[PDB]
């Protein structure tokens, strides 16, 4: 089954030569070598060679009937860079319902297409009973070789160019050694149709399957099902052990995210942080309480089955993002309010402190990029927050950011702005002065204020950093206050952590200072230089 | 027709391997209508699989038009071979452009179609076309012409640009002319009708001459903007971002400090203060040192020019070419006239702001911009209205500057 395809031309990385890996002895594997070598030798997929000083490279041979194997990796090592095969895959909920959709499978598929002559010499491999050494060399694309996957793709991209133009009705997919081809006409086309490709690959060399198309749905594909009018992941097994290691933690989320795409509301933030001691790979590391929690829930969501819708390009495309908690979102992508297209989560927090509408910004964002890649379009998005919400919150962010047209949603919880500063300082209410201090070396600090009013103040601090005690100041000066407080600090630090107005952070002090300002109703922080005797920061400086 | 100019690679650098960014499908089709003409017209050829590189692709519009046009990221290749090709090809710099009253800016990257592209440097010119989905990987091309966009290809047609323009250029000795890519500078000191009649001219020469071609600035408006201390008919408040804005300022230019005096004690914050003849001397004498400029600042031609930008609210932004930090060689501000999506802001932000950088120093900026990385990566090819694209990069924290601007 070879062809009379054009063969591509193929270099070695400039300035290198072919492998030479001498072999070594296997009687009863020697022998199978010995009955492949000569049956594939008949199909011309290979060919003797007298040694005129050419190269070399080992195989092998290992029974599943035998098998034959090549170590090329010394030559794919010297052979040039190919286009980039398929970094990617076709997602199931971007396809386009067929009528009818037939899998068929190309054998030898690397074996059918031609190698390119000058680059023949190069993979020159041998087969110690003074062993005469048949040397042989491939004819055809070898397996293994570097540059198989990206040239047999472009000659089966060719050797359907002819096909796809006398039959522009049938929509065919190229993925690997497999052909997925699906028509809108009758059922008895399909299978004439199918039937004509066949003996059309089959006149440059490719065979295919025998019985009918063979395949019948649901397909496996690439760990999903595909039903005929359904799609759903492959089943999921989520272990159940009294000891996690980080191979069973990553492979956990791993399976976690792949369900996530059809399955809503999986979690997988407290299970992560886990990883963060990503120092080994069999190391213990104890479950917490949160992660155990969270392995609970999405057990709850799997123990009953959900599917998918496929695309229907007729039918707009439509999005909603719901909030979950700890900096954790979950989205759906449908056309149709009951039949989801996919969905989604969105957790990462791009820093330790970040808040709501931000989240819901990036949100967003991981959205339009999947929707771009997956259908070509952008969706319309469905959002959980007012509009008196957002435009008040980017017209006062300080980074540019693009808002799509979306509709409101009220289903709660509803995103909002817990509290704006003021812009401009509260009259007659009380000013404090704050500042705070830590020897990093005694790592012991202290955090003071000292107001209009006449009041001061200093706490003790233990453990602390010079950082850490200029937000305690700032909490103190809160919690010792009325609800229209004016705070000033000497802290570049600190202002910049406020000034972002964070409702969500994995600070343990921040948080405590996030509520502070909820109750509060007008504070007002502003900044002055440090340690430049503008008045009344001495005093909070002289202290502390 | 003329022979290929022999182009070569600095040497050990290997092709571009950029990643093609995935599109909508009204642009992938747009791209599609593109190529297969301009495959007809044989300026660009399909590709096999033994040729790895690839630069990007986009698809953007033209000037206002329904018309779809075509832009490719040679940024790559350009930092790969023109480094080179810049010296062994440079076209030099005049350095007057910027002071001549008026500046029009004209599209000549048409020519290019016409000059062959070397042999055996396609190869590294290779663009995909991307599918939806990942259905099919892309349709692959290289160029067979001399590609707007790349660096080389204003080089290699750098003599038939000045055997065109000599007529012209002799005729008028006083107009200043410099090719930057695919754009001609133009800049001469007429009022505003003759320079535009002067343009028409060698807008009509240069099309009689086999050159089609489909802005108009003044540089000696620009100035390094200069730091406003506010006029205010005074509290605590006000006197401390006095102070903070004062105390930053004297890291750059030296001079201006005892205001603080003017409110020893711990006052309260909307307190009103009055104004001390001392601390009025300091405010004056302050205000007047900065009006004046400071010195130290000069272009380093082997320095990258590193451009940022803030956000400034209600449509202002506001910008800083450096190569050295507090080392500013321009400062502006900037605002639209409705429509203002932030992000088009930015992009005609940038897009001016290079334009002010390749008339002054004849290298375009690199960018630290305000935005969120992957939002760029999206909507940035809707707004674009230039050949070329600059560097960029995305910050993430500006402390307290936006008020310092
Ligand atoms: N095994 C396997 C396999 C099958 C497919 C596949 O089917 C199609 C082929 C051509 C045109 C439309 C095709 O789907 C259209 C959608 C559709 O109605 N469906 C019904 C069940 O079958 C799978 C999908 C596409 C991609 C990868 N595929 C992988
Ligand atoms: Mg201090």
């Amino acid at each position: 089954p070879i062809s009379p395809i054009e063969t591509v031309p193929v270099k070695l990385k400039p300035g290198m030569d072919g492998p030479k890996v001498k072999q070594w002895p296997t009687e009863e594997k020697i022998k199978a070598l010995v009955e492949i070598c000569t049956e594939m030798e008949k199909e011309g997929k290979i060919s003797k060679i007298g040694p005129e000083n050419p190269y070399n490279t080992p195989v092998f041979a290992i029974k599943k009937k035998w098998r034959k194997l090549v170590d090329f990796r010394e030559l794919n090592k010297r052979t040039q860079d190919f286009w980039e095969v398929q970094l990617g895959i076709p997602h199931p909920a971007g396809l386009k319902k067929k009528k009818s959709v037939t899998v068929l499978d190309v054998g030898d598929a690397y074996f059918s297409v031609p190698l390119d002559e000058d680059f023949r010499k190069y993979t020159a491999f041998t087969i110690n009973n003074e062993t005469p050494g048949i040397r042989y060399q491939y004819n055809v694309l070898p397996q293994g070789w570097k540059g198989s996957p990206a040239i047999f793709q472009s000659s089966m991209t060719k050797i359907l160019e002819p096909f796809a133009a006398q039959n522009p009705d049938i929509v065919i997919y190229q993925y690997m050694d497999d052909l997925y081809v699906g028509s809108d006409l009758e059922i008895g086309q399909h299978r004439t149709k199918i039937e004509e490709l066949r003996q059309h690959l089959l006149r440059w060399g490719l065979t295919t399957p025998d019985k009918k198309h063979q395949k019948e749905p649901p397909f496996l594909w690439m760990g999903y099902e595909l039903h005929p009018d359904k799609w759903t992941v492959q089943p999921i097994v989520l272990p159940e052990k009294d000891s996690w290691t980080v191979n069973d933690i990553q492979k956990l989320v791993g399976k976690l995210n792949w369900a996530s795409q059809i399955y809503p509301g999986i979690k997988v933030r407290q299970l992560s942080k886990l990883l963060r001691g990503t120092k080994a790979l069999t190391e213990v590391i104890p479950l917490t309480e949160e992660a155990e929690l969270e392995l609970a829930e999405n057990r709850e969501i799997l123990k009953e089955p959900v599917h998918g819708v496929y695309y229907d390009p007729s039918k707009d495309l439509i999005a909603e993002i719901q909030k979950q908690g700890q900096g954790q979102w979950t989205y759906q992508i449908y056309q149709e309010p009951f039949k989801n297209l996919k969905t989604g989560k969105y957790a990462r927090m791009r820093g330790a402190h970040t808040n709501d509408v931000k989240q819901l910004t990036e949100a967003v964002q991981k959205i339009t990029t999947e929707s771009i890649v997956i259908w070509g379009k952008t969706p319309k998005f469905k959002l959980p927050i007012q509009k008196e919400t957002w435009e008040t919150w980017w017209t006062e962010y300080w980074q540019a950011t693009w808002i799509p047209e979306w509709e409101f949603v009220n289903t709660p919880p509803l995103v909002k702005l817990w509290y704006q500063l003021e812009k401009e300082p509260i009259v007659g209410a009380e000013t404090f002065y704050v500042d705070g201090a830590a020897n990093r070396e005694t790592k012991l600090g202290k955090a003071g204020y000292v107001t209009n009013k006449g009041r001061q103040k200093v706490v003790p601090l233990t453990n602390t950093t010079n950082q850490k005690t200029e937000l305690q100041a700032i909490y103190l000066a809160l919690q010792d206050s009325g609800l229209e407080v004016n705070i000033v600090t000497d802290s570049q630090y600190a202002l910049g952590i406020i000034q972002a107005q964070p409702d969500k952070s994995e600070s343990e002090l921040v948080n405590q200072i996030i509520e502070q300002l909820i109750k509060k109703e007008k504070v007002y922080l502003a900044w002055v230089p440090a340690h430049k005797g503008i008045g009344g920061n001495e005093q909070v400086d002289k202290l502390v | 027709p003329i022979e290929t100019v022999p182009v070569k690679l600095k040497p050990g650098m290997d092709g571009p391997k950029v990643k093609q960014w995935p599109l909508t499908e009204e642009k992938i089709k747009a791209l599609v209508e593109i190529c297969t003409e301009m495959e007809k017209e044989g300026k660009i050829s399909k590709i096999g699989p033994e040729n790895p590189y690839n630069t990007p692709v986009f698809a953007i519009k033209k000037k206002d038009s329904t018309k779809w046009r075509k832009l490719v990221d040679f940024r790559e290749l350009n930092k790969r071979t023109q480094d080179f090709w810049e010296v062994q090809l440079g076209i030099p710099h005049p350095a007057g452009l910027k002071k001549k009253k008026s500046v029009t800016v004209l599209d000549v990257g048409d020519a290019y179609f016409s000059v062959p592209l070397d042999e055996d440097f396609r190869k590294y010119t290779a663009f995909t076309i991307p599918s939806i989905n990942n259905e099919t990987p892309g349709i692959r091309y290289q160029y067979n012409v001399l590609p707007q966009g790349w660096k080389g290809s204003p080089a290699i047609f750098q003599s038939s640009m000045t055997k065109i323009l000599e007529p012209f250029k002799k005729q008028n000795p006083d107009i200043v002319i410099y090719q930057y890519m695919d754009d001609l500078y133009v800049g001469s000191d007429l009022e505003i009708g003759q320079h535009r009649t002067k343009i028409e001219e060698l807008r009509q020469h240069l099309l009689r001459w086999g050159l089609t071609t489909p802005y108009e600035l003044h540089p000696d408006k620009w100035t390094v903007q200069p730091i406003v201390l506010p006029e205010k008919d005074w509290t605590v408040n006000d006197i401390q971002k006095l102070v903070g804005k004062l105390n930053w300022a004297s890291q750059i230019y030296p001079g201006i400090k005892q205001l603080s005096k003017l409110l020893r004690g711990t006052k309260a914050l909307t307190e009103v203060i009055p104004l001390t003849e001392e601390a009025e001397l300091e405010l004056a004498e302050n205000r007047e040192i900065l009006k004046e400029p400071v010195h130290g600042v000069y272009y380093d031609p082997s320095k990258d020019l590193i451009a940022e930008i803030q956000k400034q609210g209600q449509g202002q932004w506001t910008y800083q070419i450096y190569q050295e930090p507090f080392k500013n060689l321009k400062t502006g501000k900037y605002a639209r006239m409705a429509h203002t999506n932030d992000v088009k802001q930015l992009t005609e932000a940038v897009q001016k702001i290079t334009t002010e950088s390749i008339v002054i120093w004849g290298k375009t900026p690199k960018f630290k911009l305000p935005i969120q990385k992957e939002t760029w990566e999206t909507w940035w090819t809707e707004y674009w209205q230039a050949t070329w694209i600059p560097e960029w990069e995305f910050v993430n924290t500006p402390p307290l500057v936006k008020l310092w601007y």
